[PDB]
């Protein structure tokens, strides 16, 4: 019945400032020390700030000491955590854990919310769909790609037929190379139900306005 | 700002330990088991030892651990307002060491005279002997023990003075053993707890040892099971008398002396992230265990007498230094071996009392040492100059009436000061500074917060506490009496001086800094409400 | 920084077996403050083990934790394929807190080889400059697997995206994604686009390959 929700978090410039908030609910907050821990892209742990019930006592990590700010506000029940003079290593994704007693460890963690520091620019995918050859309908199972290239920054949604397609889909983690990611999904279906039925990709980039879908066609 | 600390972790709990088990633990427990109803006495004495006594022990020693400094300076940095907190009670023990050290004196002098192979006290035909003089103790008080007119004619002379106007000749044999007292607790208090630390090894063990043996002796004697039976056949009608919840209310908090800053004293020299928490429950246990131990030590010897002796039980079951100096002297003058068992039972009053004078000293030092650092510098002369003084007005309790000038202070100087205090200081930390302060001082020492039930007693139970002792230490009032003799109206009223002078720089100290600190009302009391670790 | 490593970092054990993982300290630790967590794969950590052995709210039975000093351990009874997952330990005796190295724990499958499918440049991505032959490699275990491409017979190690995905949850299986990407001018100037993985299931590599033409 605990829940933390961290909110803010986002794309930031090195250098830059930004302000991470965790919304408690489901507990007093005033009674409960709170710690953020982010977790690098490499997904190695390291804890970062923690902060007492009262606000009276703080303890920093050295990576990030002087430069990060935490704070409560136990009257609605927010955690803070001021960044500024942001750098590419401070990427990662953080997360709002509330340990009180130290015997006990971390009770509960946030979702977390996900910064990105870096100098790249905001770039939208090119979805491409990825059909058969032509010689290749000689078979019993048919497999379907569909290629998002060149977008930056992460996340990117990928669904087939609008979710209605959910097995038999292996969607790849992006890979970052030279500033901008690229990513693919395939699917495979029976040979009856395609071309027969119709199956699309449907990819979106929030960061950059873009939804887009793409019908797979034979060639 | 680094502050000494403990040479090892015993030092600490030896030196509380020590502090804690004195002479009540052996002269007061035991008769009020055998007073309210045996056994079932410990139903009422376990209870508020669990929400009163032992609640108030652990928070001065998390206090003086977390905020680490002395009694008056630790007051004024949780609420400026109340820093008048800190002077009261340094000055409750500054009172406490014009008497309390007579006792151990009695102790050595007892030491020194028991140094032949027959007591002295046995007999009724010595000098100091009236006609009335009878072997052992009776009910009929115009006709004496020969221990009870050993102490009162030729230890006490009591008999040459007529009252507290007549204080007589001064006893120079007993001038001569508080000087030893004093010389004791000097050169084991004035290289600091370095030294401290490790004279309290001696002090706070020996009575273990004295405990031991005279247990398996006081076990070895006819009748020795009779007087189990007196000490702890249950009688469960007690625990529904209103007097006796009061008498466990207060035997708990004497016997744990919470508030005095000699608690705080020696956790002020903590480590931090010391787990005062697990301290402030082992060493509490061991002080009610040792009373426990010690009825047995105690009432073995009673039914000796009781059985083979020829005495009744009421008339021999006494509380108080009554029973220390006469009773319990007279059974041993009657076993085999008879002067071994008198030299390590005043060796055990003594070290006793040794190891509770340690404290109220200290926490004078500590509390001044770390208010003016003009003292924090010249300590060891400055403590020769607090024993200098505490001798030279000790002498007033070595003279002929010297025990009217001890029962004067006992019952006035320090009794309803302290309770007084302590009842300001529960209301500070709960209520200003706030439980929520203080539990979230004490995670981050120990790395947890305290329980709710710990937060309930300190912010609900512990006033309510404090009062109920101090109703009924009321309602039992009346003007001074020693036997026979009536303190006149002026002493009656000197000793009330002596009570307020101390609890008057509560709001002394209040309307002094509430006065000197500007602003509007509201903003001066919330510049003495707020407290000095918010501010850094 | 007291620094917390485990071992070992990837390990796959069948469900039934007994599984065991250390973490070990730079610096001592005492055993109240030694903690466990958690981390399915695209989730948060929860807490696990709390003061080196105690169970959390949920935990399961055949969980169970030892250890003290600068050695502790975590150790699973009879695994399960809901306990897949990447375990971290962590000290909370001294700033700044730590985590470990963590240890990912995965499930053995018997073997089983890809299904290769090759992928010409689309219409699109062809109309721009440039061209992306992609070749995916299903549902096989173990998870290395060797991608190879050839242009026209000669092998061809530049401008390769790689791509795995997890340990499938239902088949304990796992694929991957390779990306060549060319210019038009210079994917429109040869015939023959070949893609060859090489697994631990066959000596002969699996290829599957196209014409320019079709
Ligand atoms: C007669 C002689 C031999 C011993 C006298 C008995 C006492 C030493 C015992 C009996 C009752 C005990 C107390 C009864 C109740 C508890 C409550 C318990 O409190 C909690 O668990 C707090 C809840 C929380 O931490 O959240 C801690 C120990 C304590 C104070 C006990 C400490 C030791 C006490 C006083
Ligand atoms: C650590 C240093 C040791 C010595 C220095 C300080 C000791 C202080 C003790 C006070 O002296 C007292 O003076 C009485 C004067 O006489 C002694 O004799 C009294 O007690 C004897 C008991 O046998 C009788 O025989 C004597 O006649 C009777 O006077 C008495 O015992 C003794 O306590
Ligand atoms: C007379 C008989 C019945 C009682 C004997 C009890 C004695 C042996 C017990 C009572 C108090 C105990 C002490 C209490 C405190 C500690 C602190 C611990 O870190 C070291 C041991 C030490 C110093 C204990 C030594 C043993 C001890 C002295
Ligand atoms: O001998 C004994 O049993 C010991 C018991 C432990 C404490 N020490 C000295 C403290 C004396 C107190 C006191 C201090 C703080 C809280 C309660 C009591 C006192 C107060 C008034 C009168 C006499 C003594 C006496
Ligand atoms: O026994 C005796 O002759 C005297 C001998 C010296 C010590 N004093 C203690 C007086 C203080 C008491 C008290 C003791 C016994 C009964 C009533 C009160 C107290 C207790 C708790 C808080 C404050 C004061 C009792
Ligand atoms: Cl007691
Ligand atoms: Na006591
Ligand atoms: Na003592």
């Amino acid at each position: 019945e605990v829940q933390l929700v961290e909110s803010g978090g986002g794309l930031v410039k090195p250098g830059g400032s930004l302000k991470l908030s965790c919304a408690a609910s489901g507990f007093t907050f005033s009674s409960y020390a709170m710690s953020w821990v982010r977790q690098s892209p490499e997904k190695r742990l390291e804890w970062v700030a923690e902060i007492s019930s009262g606000g009276r006592y703080i303890y920093y990590s050295d990576t990030v000491t002087g430069r990060f700010t935490i704070s409560r506000d136990n009257a609605r029940n927010i955690l803070h955590l001021e960044m500024s003079s942001l750098r590419s290593e401070d990427t990662a994704m953080y997360y709002c854990a509330r340990g009180e007693v130290r015997q006990r460890g971390f009770d509960y963690w946030g979702q977390g919310t996900t910064l990105t520091v870096s100098s790249a620019k905001t770039t939208a995918p090119s979805v491409y769909p990825l059909a058969p050859v032509c010689g290749d309908t000689t078979g019993s199972s048919v497999t379907l790609g569909c290629l998002v290239k060149g977008y930056f920054p992460e996340p990117v949604t990928l669904t087939w037929n609008s979710g209605s397609l959910s097995s038999g889909v292996h969607t790849f983690p992006a890979v970052l190379q030279s500033d901008l990611y690229t990513l693919s999904s395939s699917v495979t279906v029976t040979s009856s139900t395609w071309p027969s039925q119709s199956i699309t990709c449907n990819v979106a980039h929030p960061a950059s306005s873009t939804k887009v879908d793409k019908k797979i066609e034979p060639r | 700002d680094e502050r000494e600390t403990w040479s090892g972790k015993v030092d600490f709990l030896l030196s509380v330990i020590g502090y804690a088990v004195g002479l009540a633990n052996v002269w007061r427990f035991p008769y009020l088991c055998y007073k309210n109803g045996g056994g079932a006495f410990l139903v009422p004495y376990g209870i508020m030892l669990a929400v009163g006594g032992i609640p108030l022990f652990y928070m001065e020693l998390a206090l003086g651990q977390h905020n680490r400094k002395g009694a008056i300076t630790c007051w004024g940095r949780l609420v400026p307002l109340f820093k008048g907190i800190g002077y009261a009670v340094v000055l409750i023990s500054f009172y406490l060491n014009f008497y309390y050290n007579v006792i151990i004196a009695w102790s050595l002098r007892f030491f020194f005279a028991s140094f032949t192979n027959s007591l002295p006290w046995t007999s009724c035909n010595n000098i100091w002997n009236t006609p009335n003089c009878r072997p052992f103790e009776g009910h009929v008080e115009g006709f004496q023990s020969a221990a009870s007119e050993y102490f009162n004619r030729y230890i006490l002379e009591l008999n040459r003075s007529e009252g507290i106007h007549d204080l007589g000749a001064i006893k120079w044999d007993m001038a001569l053993c508080l000087l030893i007292v004093y010389l004791i607790c000097y050169f084991s208090l004035w290289k600091g707890i370095s030294t401290s630390g490790k004279v309290v090894w001696f002090t706070a063990l020996f009575p273990y040892a004295a405990l031991l043996i005279l247990l398996i002796r006081g076990l070895t004697l006819p009748g020795s099971f009779l007087g189990i039976q007196y000490y702890l056949t249950p009688n469960f009608s007690a625990i529904y008398k209103a007097e006796v919840w009061a008498d466990a209310a207060t035997q708990v908090f004497f016997s744990l002396g919470p508030g005095l800053g000699s608690l705080l004293a020696y956790a002020s020299y903590n480590k931090y992230h010391n787990n005062v928490y697990k301290d402030a429950l082992l060493t509490s246990f061991i002080n009610s265990a040792t009373s426990f131990i010690a009825g047995f030590v105690i009432f073995s010897v009673l039914g000796y007498m009781a059985h083979t002796l020829g005495v009744r039980i009421e008339d021999v079951a006494t509380s108080g230094p009554g029973l220390v100096f006469v009773v319990y002297p007279a059974a041993i003058a009657t076993m085999p071996a008879s002067t071994f068992w008198a030299l390590i039972f005043f060796m055990m009053l003594a070290t006793l009392g040794l190891d509770s004078q340690f404290g109220t000293v200290e926490a004078i030092i500590t509390a001044l040492s770390d208010e003016f650092p003009k003292i924090k510098r010249n300590r060891e002369l400055f403590v020769a100059g607090l024993f200098s003084l505490y001798f030279v007005v000790g002498l007033a309790s070595c003279t002929q009436g010297g025990f009217y000038f001890f029962h004067l202070l006992d019952r006035y100087a320090a009794g309803y000061s302290i309770l007084v205090a302590v009842f300001f200081e529960a209301i500070a930390v709960s209520w200003i500074y706030g439980t929520n302060r203080f539990s979230e001082d004490i995670r981050d020492m120990i790395g947890f917060p305290p329980g709710r039930y710990w937060q309930v007693c300190w912010r609900f139970v512990a006033p309510i506490f404090l009062l109920f002792i101090t109703v009924y230490l009321l309602i039992g009032y009346e003007p001074l009496t020693y036997a026979d003799y009536v303190y006149p109206s002026w002493a009656n009223a000197l000793g009330w001086c002596i009570a307020g002078s101390s609890v008057v720089m509560i709001p002394a100290v209040a309307i002094f800094k509430l006065l000197s600190t500007p602003g509007s009302l509201r903003q001066r009391f919330t510049i003495l409400t707020t407290p000095w670790r918010d501010q850094q | 920084e007291n620094v917390l490593t485990q071992s070992p970092a990837i390990m796959s054990t069948s469900p039934g077996e007994k599984v065991t993982m250390t973490c070990r300290a730079s610096s001592s630790v005492g055993s109240s403050y030694l903690h466990w967590y958690q981390q399915k794969s695209g989730a948060s950590p929860k807490l696990w083990i709390y003061s080196t052995s105690n169970l959390a709210s949920g935990v399961p039975a055949r969980f169970s934790g030892s250890g003290s000093g600068t050695s502790y351990s975590l150790t699973i009874s009879s695994v399960e394929a809901e306990d897949a997952a990447t375990y971290y330990c962590q000290q909370f005796s001294g700033y700044p807190l730590t985590f470990g190295s963590g240890t990912k724990l995965e499930m053995k499958r018997a073997d089983a080889a890809p299904t290769v499918s090759i992928f010409p440049p689309s219409s699109e991505q062809l109309t721009s400059g440039g061209a992306s032959v992609v070749c995916f490699l299903n549902n096989f275990y173990p998870k290395d697997i060797n991608v190879k491409w050839k242009i026209d017979g000669s092998e061809r190690q530049n401008g390769v995206l790689n791509s795995w995905t997890d340990q499938d949850s239902k088949d304990s299986t796992y694929s991957m994604s390779s990306t060549l990407t060319l210019t038009k001018d210079e994917y429109e100037r040869h015939n023959s686009y070949t893609c060859e993985a090489t697994h631990k299931t066959s000596t002969s590599p699996i290829v599957k390959s196209f014409n320019r033409n079709e």
